[PDB]
């Protein structure tokens, strides 16, 4: 099955997907083809939960039914900051503005 | 130019709506003419009569929006061999994401107010330009 | 794989695979770079832009039930302005 | 494996458990004898995600991993108040003083 | 089951079991099915609730048990609703 | 009371550390005095030799936390039956929610400032008699 | 046969014979399918199961046994994970 | 007389052996009672050379003397994912340490 | 205990080396004191002189690591049936992979730089305690 | 790397430290934790030169070893009245008096 | 963290994280506010005395080699009467 | 009290200066009196001989400044493992910032004009108490 995810830091979105039985580590492993930082550096996190490397998608909980093309699944991302790793920072998106009175 | 052959063989079809929108099934008279059949609710099949070399095209019922019908644009009944129906499987398009976005504005915004929305002049006209079944028709014709 | 950033005007950086963007004929024309900035699409837009663009790659050509393409209506107008410009 | 579980409408918090095999509809059934409400006026929600009643609780992504005890996962919840569902509104909890320096 | 609610000082309405929730002595004075804590905001029942769950649950366990856990921004309050809570 | 007794008996025992904790393991010698031994990592494991009748505890390293052996406080090797060696598997216990806030806040502020925070009296005093093995052992003698 | 899963430090998840990994009755008190060993990394992990292997093979045989090949760069990593073992 | 082989996937490792006139999908069996995956879902290989299913291993070149229990010989594992099969993906172990002075 | 019958009864033996390594006979004497032999070089064996009752054990010559002998640990001379000479096949034991690793490092790190490495301090009192003659003799006993 | 800085609008001195990887929106962040403004209204500068939200402190030539905590580097900061960004100013700090004699 | 506020006789205002302007002891007194008015150290000392407080808290047990604090003469005298005053 | 202990066991030591001053070694004798040795200039090393027991300090060899010696004030000689120097680092110390101002101000002042400059009695009074080996012992002897 295929899963569709949304990997954040900061003001940093990457799109990908991948299956529901790869991997936490192999998601890693995109990142850093990506982001050019090891697996070593990096923390995984779905909303608050930091995620372990042999753990797969799905029983993190992302499958296909929830990670989808059209609506992807949300993953954190935290960098580790020369010795100490980083929060977990996702700066939102821009606000839309409100609804012309023509649409309301 | 697109006709529906008068060959008097009955065909029997599963009219099939795999898209979350209500169908229109449109028939192509003998004369060209678009008529509209009973409409279908998301999710719903119809077993239904119809004859060899018929033309069918589908549309939504609310919007007159282009859908697929076994991938294609058009239907033509075959013969059901060993008297098993033909399927008809409606789906959506793939829409491109301009056509996407007009739709969603279209059923927001009332036709006497696109005009005031704050866009290009191109798009008002492209919001009034909605889908309807005989213009398309001419497209092909052509 | 291929990866291309694209840039929106509050600053958010998108990552898509570039296949995915090969979609866009605009955007594989302003990329023949890795690149591209949109000084007028905001991050509440070009964060759909991207799913369209997986949206579109994953269901085209597919005999499988497609979704609808989901559109809030808040970003219906700003969404549309973009696509117009992209002609997507 | 069982799932623990908020959830959540307005300022209604209900803490339960639940198997990965139960379905939404299940669910909506405990609600209904905690809330007072049948399921069809029930709409449940995983993040902005409408849950159909048939699918199971694994398949919409709640895991036994994800949703712990020490930390549950949260489910929306709208209502009907005749023919119209509400919107989902979840009002956030408190948010707590910044830290003494002694603690810093 | 049996379920109570526990409000909080900010109007929050926390639906729990019954049985989880007479694991602290003092709650189950206060019954003897709603009680108002003032002193007590929501995020620090929120984790109260969701101790309640954790004590069950692993309580008597040969399961690996995990850290129950808590932020330090709220530590200090949740202290003191322990301490009140007998908990 | 409590106290380890000269077997002479060799017995051989995996210390199990089922805990994201640092364990520290104490053996109390023939006298009832605690000895501290080698630590360990939290989910690592080690072969070691002891004998039938000793007595053993488990603590965190950093904080001297109580921690449980077998779901209890004291763990006594037995007979390695066919020379498998006994099994220690050290786990967290389930604190009470005051402890494990205590465990917080220690961890969080110096000594010195305990007497700075916004608390009862009682609190105090329950921040500073911090987690002591001799202390334990004499409230289990009793 | 049955099978049992060792994962090393790293990830690498190694699955073995039952039968050959009752070897180590380190391993056996361990099982009573999957064990982790957070401290032994796979470079590491790796010939310990080439070793169960070699083990179970040559042990009460007539035929010439060869020696048990360690390269020197983990020479000192596994002579930790062994003393840790007793295999 | 027997060989001695790790079946390699990713970052997962099989420790199993058979015979010289044991076939390529005999092998394929094993790892199905282990990994749970059909012989037509999966792929072995020789490095990178496709074995096939009826021919023996003794004829894909492993041989007692190379296939040793304590050097094994590898062998490569790919899947299916749903319709189309994965590349041949093999984690390298990790990496040694520079030696120490004294052992210099 | 462990010593050799006088038993002046000539008994010949073939000393076959099946194992990696360079072998060192031992012969253990009359007053149980443990007299080495010359080497033998891998793979290679030997017609000897011994007598019937006589003890043997062989090591490994660069490093006394122990070695078995007919799938045990001593070797005794016995009747020549028909000029048949009496087989002694030195083979490899199974070592624990401890040993082998404490083999590996000690073939490797000089005897002063043991307490240099970077390892718990009971293995530094492992790697001293390399393999004795002697030490084994005491054991058995 | 840690990089320490002191930026400065009018008689508004404020010192901080940062990552010579953090970006200059990053800063901004930090410039609205503080004097309660958002990025939106903020404009930072380098001399003249206007940085860019997306670059490195090190790309704007912020280095560990040029922004020192002895001899920090000066980041000038410039708000928006409304509609109209104002321009950069920095007020000098006070002047020393002369060398008295007895130091000359 | 949080930020104090420094004032020098001058008018300018300097932002400080508040752990680095509790090394001194005079100032720590000042503030059980968060802010601190001095009217007699200037802005070229107070900066540099807020330098020194970056300086402390860096290299204060660090094995690292300490590089020099600098003070230029001109200043030299009214740093030293500003520390003498702030006991730092 | 302070003092080498006349152990006459050899022991080889590296003076790495990583300060920018120049560096007097003092060497404490079995009678605790201070002996100044050889300087070194800012950034050299050299490699000295010297007994374990042995006491040494180190100081500005201008100003006789306090310097830190392994982040200590003494460095004892030790044991010499497998031949091995020990290794002495010389560093500034984070000195308070009214220490460092009157370093400034003795560099660019005469003694003579201290009691000149416009400031309170106090500092001039610190201004004259001049970094002194012998008082810092007396200190330390104290301790
Ligand atoms: C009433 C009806 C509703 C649905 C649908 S659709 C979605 N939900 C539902 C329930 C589906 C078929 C039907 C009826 C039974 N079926 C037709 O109307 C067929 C279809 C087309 O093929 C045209 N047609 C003829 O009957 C034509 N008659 C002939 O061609 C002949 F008599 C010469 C052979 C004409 C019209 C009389 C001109
Ligand atoms: C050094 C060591 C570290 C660890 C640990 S712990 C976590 N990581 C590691 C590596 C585990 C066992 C040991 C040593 C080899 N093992 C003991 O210390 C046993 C344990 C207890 O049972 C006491 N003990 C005796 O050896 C006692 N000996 C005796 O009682 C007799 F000889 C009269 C019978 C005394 C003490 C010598 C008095
Ligand atoms: C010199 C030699 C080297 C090798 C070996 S080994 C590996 N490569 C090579 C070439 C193999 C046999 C020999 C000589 C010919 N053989 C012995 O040394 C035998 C063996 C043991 O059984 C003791 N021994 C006696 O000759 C003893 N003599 C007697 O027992 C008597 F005279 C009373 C009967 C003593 C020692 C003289 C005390
Ligand atoms: C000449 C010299 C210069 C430097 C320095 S410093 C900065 N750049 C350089 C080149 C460094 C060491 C030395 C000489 C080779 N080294 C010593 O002077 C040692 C040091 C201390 O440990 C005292 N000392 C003894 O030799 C003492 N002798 C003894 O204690 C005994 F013979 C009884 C054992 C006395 C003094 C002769 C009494």
């Amino acid at each position: 099955m295929d899963v569709f995810l949304m990997i954040r830091r900061h003001k940093t979105t990457i799109f990908t997907d991948a299956k529901e039985s790869s991997t936490v580590f192999e998601l890693k492993r995109i990142v850093e083809g990506i982001l050019k930082r090891p697996p070593d550096e990096q923390r995984l996190y779905k909303d608050d939960q930091l995620l372990d490397d042999g753990k797969t998608l799905g029983e993190c909980g992302f499958t296909s039914q929830t990670a989808r093309p059209q609506a992807p699944a949300t993953v954190g991302l935290a960098f580790r900051a020369d010795d100490t790793f980083e929060a977990l920072c996702i700066e939102p998106f821009s606000s839309p503005p409100e609804l012309p009175d023509v649409m309301k | 130019v697109l006709r529906s052959v008068n060959s008097r063989e009955p065909s029997q079809v599963i009219f099939c709506n795999r898209s979350p929108r209500v169908v229109l099934p449109v028939w192509l008279n003998f004369d060209g003419e678009p008529q509209p059949y009973p409409t279908l609710p998301p999710g719903t099949g119809r077993r239904i009569h119809s004859y060899r070399g018929h033309l069918w095209l589908f549309r939504d019922a609310g919007t007159h929006d282009g859908l697929l019908v076994n991938q294609t644009e058009l239907f033509v009944p075959s013969l059901n061999v060993d008297g098993q129906p033909i399927f008809a499987n409606i789906t959506l398009p793939v829409y491109t994401l301009k056509e996407r976005c007009l739709q969603v504005v279209r059923s927001l915004v009332k036709p006497e107010n696109y005009r005031r929305l704050d866009i290009v002049r191109s798009l008002y006209e492209d919001l009034e330009d909605h889908p309807n079944v005989q213009k398309d028709l001419e497209r092909l014709t052509q | 794989m291929m990866y291309v950033k694209l840039i929106s005007s509050d600053g958010h950086e998108f990552i898509v695979k570039r296949e995915h963007a090969l979609t866009s004929g605009t955007i594989k024309a302003m990329l023949s770079t890795n690149e591209v900035n949109f000084r007028e699409i905001p991050s509440h837009v070009l964060s759909k832009v991207c799913m369209y663009f997986t949206y579109k790659v994953r269901y085209t050509n597919s005999s499988t039930e497609i979704p609808e393409f989901p559109i809030a209506p808040e970003i219906a107008l700003e969404l549309l302005m973009a696509a117009n410009f992209l002609d997507c």
